[PDB]
């Protein structure tokens, strides 16, 4: 089998590999995760370089991967498929062996740990995607928002952002999140991410994705016009 | 290119070489020996203030008698974790009985050169494990990706390793309380970090053998530090 | 699993003052038929130790090249090959006694009854048996297949216990030895006349007879027995 | 063997005897049928002694690791599902044993049967081993949900009792114990011969057996 | 384990299992259901070898869950009934078969028909308007034969399912000790709660 | 040792590229352009032959356009033996799926699982990836009529209306100029020549130099007809578009 | 040079550089002594620590109860070979009923890390030892390089300054091989050769590591306390 | 067929006293009616103050035991010269017990020994490896004839105290390391004349804080 080290390192001690998969995730479109009070909100940022595309059939940004957990990424497509699809046999490989479905942590560090595994087996380059994983724990109201980039790292976040220009969103985020009060309802948490998509995005028509998250496996996609009205009503408080 | 496990002319192994580089990038680690237990504290050193800090988990426990803590790329961290945690339950199964600190080290230690062209590469990441047993007391010791281990009365590894390294030469004596361990740790940490010190980017734990391996609420190190604080204000 | 074919009878042994003595005769059974007579099932390694082999034939001989090689891979690379580094009973009967457990372990064991006899490089009497289900022990004497059952009875009455060793004579086991044989051939009907036997001693060495037979038997009153009860003529 | 568990308005009473056979031959008066797994989880043993002890005892080392790495106490129903799926892996190769995992968890009192076969049922009340029919037949007729700690610990001990009377293969001593919310208990080592004669004065039961 | 029957009327399916668990001698358990729900319109039940039945139950169910997730939909009954008669025709010629008989229940919500499927640990498929395996069908088809129609409502199903459950328990010499009936139809899978 | 010769093919670049899907894009840029239309009533699929002589055998010839199975056809670009090695193992899956669901494969997931092939070979194995691109055409219950693409990289999107090969860039934007929601096949069909003939690099566009096909309801009731156009066939719809 | 990269290439005149290289981390490492009479053996081992905090790292392993050797180079290494040891060791017990010779042990040393010179993929191993032991024909002192060469001797020294200890035992040959029956005096041999080979620090209490076998004498290792009498 | 299998007769008995532990055996190896050996050695130290005795069939006794012993020595590598702990010795041959759980060691073996606060100590197991800690247990072919007797003689079993008639038992006093030999003489000595694979000698191995010492007795040879 092929066996080559791909993935070592240089004098400087950095594992190059593992630094331009992050690269990768650096030209992915850009992703936002937000977490309030009650709920937790995901916002994907759509190119809309491709337009004849179908968008019923087209591979959406964010992705179950059980009914109470949800995974968004940036950086190689193909390559989160790989990653997607390992989290979804593992979510059900939990409720089969322990008979409770996964916490959206143990979720997180095992596709994590996955990442990592890439990053020293032989033959293998790391991948080209940085996630965010959303969702609440088997009956638990508190929300849970965490990350997880090629290296194999991930951490916990009260508002995350990654992608192209996530340098500029997340100095919005920053700014603009309050963790003594966060978003107390639905509407603020959509509108906050909404917000901060729109410093990046440039028209706010189909380029922008809002997917929510609420407790007890309550998950929704919002539609074009329903985004459209955060998008009207945010222009409009900000001609003063 | 060239091999893996290639020598160099000075009679060194390049990826072992390098893999110490990755450590002295990584955030600062202290751990301090003492007869009353060994303390051990990290620097979190969160990237963004929208970062949940209390997620950063670089200490961790092995055993009841065993806690660890990383220093470097903490993400090759798990799976020798993972390793430990198996061998010292494994050891229990066997031999109804807790496993020596240093023959835990040991078997952690045995994973670091299985690389070549087995794992791809050495681990980018150190570890100072601490611990309790009947035999040898309280242990201290620090594993390098070189498969070498050494044992400390006090060690610091990461960013501020040598100028922390430098400061407990001085400070350590064979007659330490805990609670003066525990301090001095906090002063090396505020003294090398480049944020300032507190609760909630810095974190402290210890190991006795009476209560075990205990990680420290943000709280109980809140205190820690300022009666720290006040004691250098004290002269 | 197998079945034995080609078989050998009993091998009989016992210690002395000085050394050890073992015997074994030259017969290959097939079943019922006496088919092969020149069977040597004695087997010399080195000047020290001698192999007393009983069962299968051909598992013997496989055997006897397993001690063949032994002595060829000993001497590689070891100056005192026939000196301090040579050969002791002791390291051929316990690679054997791995070699029959480990057989009888993968359940295709060599079907053999085997008696290690020699002397050790500090004098002691080495006598140690170990068969096809790798099960060993030692005794004073010791016999495999019917001469456990004849020979041994025989051989006990001259070294019933440890302390008889020193006070038994090379010429009185020998004696004892040459009559067990003698016993065994009027009772054992897969034995033959013709028998070897070896005597390792710690002073004259290693002793190696071939082509001994079984004689002064009593057959004479035979002439006497008539019919099987009630009969007169 | 006889052993029994049942959950309770107050936890989980768990009852064994110590007898121990080879054949008709009594091989042991006092075995230790109960495996202390953690605090708050029990392991009853029936059948194959070896196979109940090393699969259960391995049971531990895998619940032990469940708390290094969640930080947290395994379920009394993923403890007993990890163990089934043990005996699913030797399917058919000759593995004899019954055990009940009694425990305390976030969901409260759980008591789940494992045997060879892989089966795992959860249940309020269960008797495993030669003697379970007599136990049941004590249980059954005695056995509330409102029952006393007090009570409650006798009711597994007297019907250990009466399977170790009538059934050969119980007997010796009763092993007590007792599942909270704040651990395990036990309740003693109680001889089976000097325990019958106490509750036949007390109780005036085995009227037919003279004393 | 027992006794599992199904029926399909107009609109819905039943499925009656019965509660029995024995263990030597004696009855571990008298309220034990031998069902798994496979998808949100699916009912699996099972009879057969001891702990075989569950395993091979949970197996199917993950197999289902991790296609619904993948695909963002629900497979049809046919599709499902399909897949597990695979998975046994696979498992009768392995090392050691999984010893398991399943009856498939299931609402296609597409076709807007109710649909049984009576699988054997064989891989014996077959579309039923009512079914069962082991002995059950030796006491109870006769019934069925008799009384069942296709335009039949979900409650005259219950009152034919009852004289079934009655008939079994006046001949059949083993206590099964009653059975547990739930119901598949376009608004997904309920149990009744008194039988 | 070997090490020396190792190009190491699943690299990335100081960037965050992947050399060898980047180039083998570049392959594909030169290879015959593929179109695919979507319509309400049906899909079409039409796609140029690269530079032919007068003597290849055109009736019983195929490079462009292969089918999976009665429901689902595709449009090739690049290596077109790279490309058989993928079809066949789609050709199975779909068969795969059929044996196990008793229902024909729906078409995101054959594309998906042709996708994670190609994706494999980006990531693992040191080797060469497939150097093709292709346009699915298919049909299925859920969706109904569906457009998608795949490429080296092992990326898949759906399309209304999409080229792959040649001037991509300039068919592209010619079908977004004239694409409407409610076309119907035979409209799509004129549109895909027209856009051919608009950037084919040949100074004419004629019926031997063309592989055409349409997925069309267009089959008596409901069902779906797959329609490979015999060379006569693409000669009567050229003349009948106004093209020849 | 361009010869170098690997283990399986040979330079122009010969040579194996990655061979030489992992030659190279025995001269880096510690100073080790090694020394013999016609009754016993010993090993004497200057340890080697990284700072004042830490312990001196451990030179002398046990192989068998008449069998064991002192490393200086990468100690991983050393780790790995005399686990080999130990199992070839116990191979010979188990099966044969024999304690292995010494000499035997060497010859399987050269073996397994020959193996390491002449495939691609692999390095040589980094580390030298000093055998010790007690067989059949008496004592025995063996030295071990990672080339694969292994040489029978009375008396050797390697790692950092191992020069100034080998040319002591090579004026004292005469006097050390005659003191049998006396394992203190031939321990002062071997405290004395070491010493020959300091520079800056001394022998102290913790710093000082030493191993004995002999006829009676299974192999022991004495540390801490147990060597203040030598100092 | 080949039977794997064989039985080698013999008898072992372990008894735990307060600051002390014997293991005992009979030197007597068989097969079926025929004497293989009158002093083979059953009964071995092990080392770190640990006596074992496998019997049963011999050849899987010896393997196991030669197993154990290497046990040890690994032991010793591997943590620093530890002492092995007897509980920890236990629990260790259970799994070496049940490496072979569908091939077993045809044996029911014994150790003794001391525990770690230097009370006597006596495990026993079965062939696959079920263990526990004991006062007093006899294994082997004569294991039914002896046990009731120190059930009897050891742990005052159905004794009560004179006058009292059955109220009160007789105390559980402890025994003395010559009040132990004699109970092990006279179970050997009872168990040679009704067992016929019992006999020729007897070999004690006695284990305290100072060390293993054996004795060895005669038994009768018929
Ligand atoms: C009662 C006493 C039924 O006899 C219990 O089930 C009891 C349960 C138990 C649990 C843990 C610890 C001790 C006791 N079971 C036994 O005592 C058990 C009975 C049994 C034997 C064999 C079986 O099939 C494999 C099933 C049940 N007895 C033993 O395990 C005895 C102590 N040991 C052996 O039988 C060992 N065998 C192994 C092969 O060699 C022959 C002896
Ligand atoms: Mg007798």
């Amino acid at each position: 089998g092929y066996d080559r080290a791909l993935s070592i390192f240089s004098p400087d001690g950095h594992i190059f590999q593992v630094e331009y998969a992050l690269e990768a995730v650096k030209r992915g479109t850009c992703a936002v995760g937000v977490k309030g009070k009650n709920c937790v909100v995901l916002g994907c940022e759509r190119r809309s370089t491709l337009k004849l595309q179908d968008t019923r059939i087209t591979p959406s940004k964010v992705s179950k991967i059980d009914s109470h957990v949800v995974l968004s990424f940036s950086g190689l497509n193909a390559d989160s498929r790989i990653l997607i699809e390992k989290a979804r046999v593992e979510a059900q490989s939990h409720r089969l062996t322990l008979e409770d479905p996964v916490t959206v942590e143990y979720l997180t560090r095992y596709v994590a740990g996955v990442q990592q595994r890439y990053t020293q087996s032989g033959g293998v380059r790391p991948f080209g995607v940085s996630t965010l994983i959303a969702g609440f724990d088997p009956r638990d109201d508190e929300p849970k928002l965490y990350q997880t980039e090629p290296s194999g790292i991930y951490s916990s976040w009260s508002a995350q952002t990654i992608g192209r220009n996530s340098k500029t969103v997340r100095e919005f985020l920053e700014k603009n999140y309050d963790r003594k009060e966060p978003p107390a309802t639905v509407e603020e948490c959509v509108k906050l991410t909404v917000r901060s998509l729109l410093e990046v995005v440039q028209t706010g028509a189909k380029n922008i994705e809002i997917t929510v998250v609420k407790p007890d496996s309550d998950i929704v996609a919002l539609s074009s016009e329903e985004i459209n009205q955060y998008v009207t009503q945010i222009e409009q408080e900000k001609q003063e | 290119d060239r091999g893996v496990s290639t020598f160099s002319p000075e009679g060194r192994l390049f990826q072992v070489e390098y893999s110490l580089e990755a450590i002295k990038l990584g955030s600062t680690a202290i751990g301090i020996a003492t007869k009353e237990g060994v303390v051990l504290g990290v620097e979190k050193r969160a990237t963004s203030p929208l970062l949940e800090s209390d997620s950063i988990e670089k200490i961790v426990e092995i055993d009841r008698h065993i806690g660890c803590a990383m220093s470097g790329l903490t993400a090759d961290a798990r799976s020798m974790i993972e390793h430990a945690r198996t061998a010292a339950v494994t050891h229990n199964l066997y031999y109804d009985e807790d496993i020596n600190v240093e023959s835990l080290t040991q078997s952690v230690c045995d994973l670091a050169l299985r690389f070549g062209e087995l794992m791809s590469r050495p681990f980018g990441v150190a570890l100072l494990i601490a611990g309790h047993d009947a035999d040898d007391g309280y242990q201290l010791f620090h594993a390098e990706p070189s498969g070498t281990f050494y044992r400390y009365n006090a060690k610091a590894i990461g960013s501020g390793s040598e100028g922390a390294q430098a400061e407990l030469l001085n400070e350590w004596h064979s007659s330490l309380t805990l609670k003066e361990a525990e301090l001095l740790v906090l002063k090396i940490l505020k003294q090398v970090m480049e944020e300032k010190l507190d609760e909630n980017n810095a974190q402290l734990s210890c190991i006795t053998k009476q209560d075990g391996f205990k990680i420290y609420d943000n709280e109980k190190t809140a205190e820690l530090i300022k009666e720290l604080k006040e004691k250098e204000a004290a002269e | 699993t197998q079945q034995p074919i080609v078989t050998g009878t009993s091998v009989i042994s016992m210690k002395y003052d000085n050394g050890v003595i073992i015997a074994a005769d030259n017969l290959g059974s097939y079943g019922s038929l006496l088919r092969f007579n020149g069977v040597e099932r004695l087997i010399p390694v080195g000047d020290n130790t001698v192999v007393g082999i009983s069962g299968d034939i051909s598992d013997m001989q496989h055997i006897e090249r397993l001690l063949k090689d032994l002595v060829t891979e000993n001497a590689y690379d070891n100056p005192l090959a026939d000196a301090e580094e040579a050969l002791e009973p002791s390291y051929i009967f316990e690679y054997l006694a791995t070699v029959m457990y480990q057989r009888r372990s993968k359940m295709n064991p060599l079907w053999n009854a085997i008696i290690v006899a020699g002397v050790q490089s500090n004098g002691d009497q080495f006598l140690r048996y170990v068969n096809l289900l790798g099960v060993t022990y030692s005794s004073p004497t010791l016999a495999t297949g019917f001469g456990a059952h004849m020979a041994n009875p025989l051989l006990r009455k001259v070294v019933d216990r440890e302390s008889d060793i020193p006070k038994t004579t090379v010429q009185v086991a020998e004696e004892a030895i040459v009559n067990a044989m003698r016993v065994l051939y009027y009772r054992d009907a897969r034995s033959s006349r013709n028998f070897s036997l070896a005597i390792i001693d710690k002073n004259t060495g290693l002793t190696f007879k071939k082509n001994l037979q079984v004689e002064n038997m009593k057959w004479d009153f035979a002439k006497d027995i008539k019919g099987y009860g009630t009969q007169k003529i | 063997t006889t052993t029994l568990a049942f959950k309770f308005q107050h936890g989980v009473i768990v009852a064994v005897d110590s007898r121990a056979t080879a054949g008709s031959y009594i091989s042991s008066l006092r075995m230790n049928k109960v495996i202390e797994i953690n605090p708050y989880l029990l392991g009853t043993m029936s059948g194959c002694a070896a196979d109940c002890q090393y699969w259960e005892r391995l049971l531990a080392k895998e619940c032990r690791l469940y708390y290094l790495r969640n930080g947290e106490r395994i379920s009394v129903s993923a403890a007993s599902k990890l163990l089934s799926n043990m005996m699913l892996q030797y399917r058919g190769m000759g593995l004899s044993m019954g055990s009940m995992i009694c425990g305390w968890d976030k969901k409260g009192p759980g008591l789940y049967y494992v045997d060879d076969n892989g089966t795992r049922l959860s249940g309020q009340m269960f008797s495993t081993g030669s003697g379970n029919t007599y136990a049941y037949g004590v249980l059954d007729s005695n056995y509330k949900w409102d029952l006393s700690v007090e009570d409650a610990l006798y009711l597994g001990k007297r019907s250990i009792l009466a399977a170790a009377h009538r059934d050969a293969y119980s007997g010796g001593s009763v092993n007590l114990y007792h599942v909270t919310e704040d651990g395990w208990i036990y309740h003693g080592n109680h001889d089976v011969g000097e325990l019958f004669w106490k509750v036949k004065e007390e109780e005036g039961s085995f009227n037919n057996v003279i004393g | 384990m027992d006794i599992i029957l199904g029926i399909r009327v107009q609109d819905s399916v039943i499925l009656a299992s019965s509660k029995a668990v024995t263990r030597g001698i004696s009855v571990l358990k008298d309220s034990d259901d031998k069902t798994r729900q496979l998808s949100p319109h699916t009912l699996m039940s099972f009879a057969g070898e001891a702990g075989d039945t569950v395993q091979f139950a949970e197996y199917i169910q993950a197999n289902i869950q991790l296609y619904s997730i993948r695909e963002d939909y629900e497979l049809s009954p046919q599709a499902v009934s399909s897949f597990v008669r695979q998975e046994l025709a696979k498992s009768i010629r392995s090392r050691r078969p999984y010893q398991v008989n399943v009856l498939i229940g299931g609402y296609d919500k597409k076709k807007n028909k109710p649909e049984l499927y009576q699988i054997d640990y064989l891989g014996t498929k077959v579309e039923l308007p009512y079914g069962a395996h082991g002995y059950s069908g030796f006491y109870t088809f006769s019934l069925l034969d008799h009384h069942y129609r296709p335009d039949m409502t979900t409650e005259e199903g219950l009152d034919l399912l009852k004289l079934c459950v009655q008939e079994l328990e006046k001949r059949m010499p083993m206590d099964f000790k009653g059975v547990i009936v739930k119901i598949v139809d376009k608004d997904g899978i309920r149990q009744v709660d008194d039988f | 040792g070997s090490r020396r010769y190792d190009s190491r093919t699943t690299i990335f670049s100081p960037e965050g590229r992947l050399y060898q899907v980047e180039y083998a894009l570049e392959s594909i840029s030169h290879a015959g352009t593929a179109i695919g239309i979507m319509a309400s009533d049906g899909i079409v699929l039409a796609a140029e032959r690269k530079v032919t002589s007068t003597l290849l055998e055109q009736d019983t010839s195929t490079e462009k356009l292969y089918k999976l199975n009665d429901k689902i056809a595709v449009a090739v670009a690049g290596l077109t033996a790279d490309a058989e090695i993928l079809i066949n193992t789609a050709r199975i899956h779909a068969q795969n799926y059929l044996k196990t669901y008793n229902e024909d494969i729906p078409v995101e997931i054959l594309v998906r699982r042709l996708s994670d092939i190609k994706q494999g070979y980006t990531q693992h194995g040191g080797l060469r990836p497939f150097g093709v691109s292709f346009i699915y055409a298919g049909y299925d219950d859920r969706y109904g009529y569906q457009l998608y693409t795949s490429n080296p990289s092992g990326n898949y999107t759906g399309w209304k209306a999409i080229s792959v090969g040649a001037n991509t860039s300039a068919a592209q934007t010619l079908l977004q100029m004239d694409y409407k929601d409610d076309m119907k096949v035979d409209d799509a069909i004129e549109l895909a020549l027209k856009t051919l003939s608009k950037t084919t690099d040949s100074s004419a566009l004629t019926y031997d130099r063309l592989e055409f096909a349409t997925i069309r309801k267009g089959a008596n009731d409901g069902e779906v007809y797959q329609k490979i156009f015999k060379p006569q066939e693409i000669k009567d719809i050229l003349v009948k578009t106004g093209i020849t | 040079n361009n010869y170098d990269g690997d283990t399986v290439t040979f330079s122009p005149t010969g040579r194996l550089f990655q061979v030489e290289y992992a030659l190279e981390a025995i001269k880096q490492g510690s100073v080790t002594v090694g020394l013999r009479s016609n009754t016993h053996a010993v090993l004497v081992a200057l340890k080697r620590n990284a700072d004042e905090l830490s312990s001196y790292q451990k030179k002398i392993i046990k192989c068998d109860e008449h069998m064991g050797l002192s490393l200086a180079g990468l100690a991983p290494d050393a780790r790995v070979l005399s686990n080999y040891l130990r199992q070839q060791c116990n191979y010979s017990s188990l099966v044969f009923n024999r304690k292995l010779a010494v000499e035997r042990a060497g010859h399987l040393l050269c073996d397994k890390a020959q193996k390491n010179t002449q495939s691609y993929g692999g390095r040589p191993y980094g580390v030298g030892l000093l055998i010790i032991g007690y067989d059949k024909s008496g004592a025995h002192l063996l030295e071990f390089q990672p080339s694969g060469n292994v040489t029978e001797l009375y008396g050797t020294a390697i790692g950092a300054r191992s020069q100034g200890a080998k040319t002591y035992l090579e004026r004292t040959l005469d006097t050390f091989i005659k003191i049998d029956g006396n394992p203190d005096e031939l321990i002062k041999a071997g405290v004395e050769a070491i010493s020959q080979s300091l520079r800056d620090e001394s022998l102290t209490v913790d710093n000082l590591s030493i191993a004995i076998v002999g006829k009676d004498t299974p192999f022991t290792i004495y540390d801490g306390e147990a060597v203040a009498k030598y100092i | 067929q080949f039977n794997p299998y064989g039985d080698n007769g013999g008898t072992i008995l372990g008894i735990a006293g307060e600051d002390f532990a014997v293991l005992a055996g009979d030197t007597r190896n068989i097969t079926d009616y025929s004497i293989n050996s009158r002093y083979e050695p059953k009964v071995f130290d092990c080392g770190d103050n640990i006596v074992m005795s496998a019997n049963g069939f011999a050849a899987d006794g010896d393997a196991l035991v030669k197993r154990f012993k290497n046990s040890v020595k690994w032991y010793h590598f591997d943590h620093n010269d530890k002492k092995l702990s007897i509980n920890s010795a236990a629990r260790n041959i259970q799994h070496l017990l049940y490496s072979r759980r569908f091939f077993p060691y045809y044996v029911y073996n014994i150790i003794a020994g001391l525990d770690e606060d230097g009370k006597g100590a006596v495990y026993s197991f079965d062939p696959v490896g079920s263990y526990q800690r004991e006062q007093c247990r006899a294994g082997g072919a004569a294991a039914s004839l002896i046990m009731p007797f120190l059930d009897n003689q050891v742990n005052f079993k159905n004794q009560y105290e004179p006058g009292t008639n059955g109220k009160v038992k007789k105390p559980l006093k402890y025994l003395s390391v010559e009040e132990v030999i004699k109970l092990v003489r006279d179970s050997f000595t009872s168990a040679t004349e009704r067992h016929i694979q019992v006999g020729d000698g007897l070999e004690i191995l006695i284990v305290t804080k100072d060390g293993v010492r054996k004795e060895f007795y005669e038994l009768k040879r018929d």
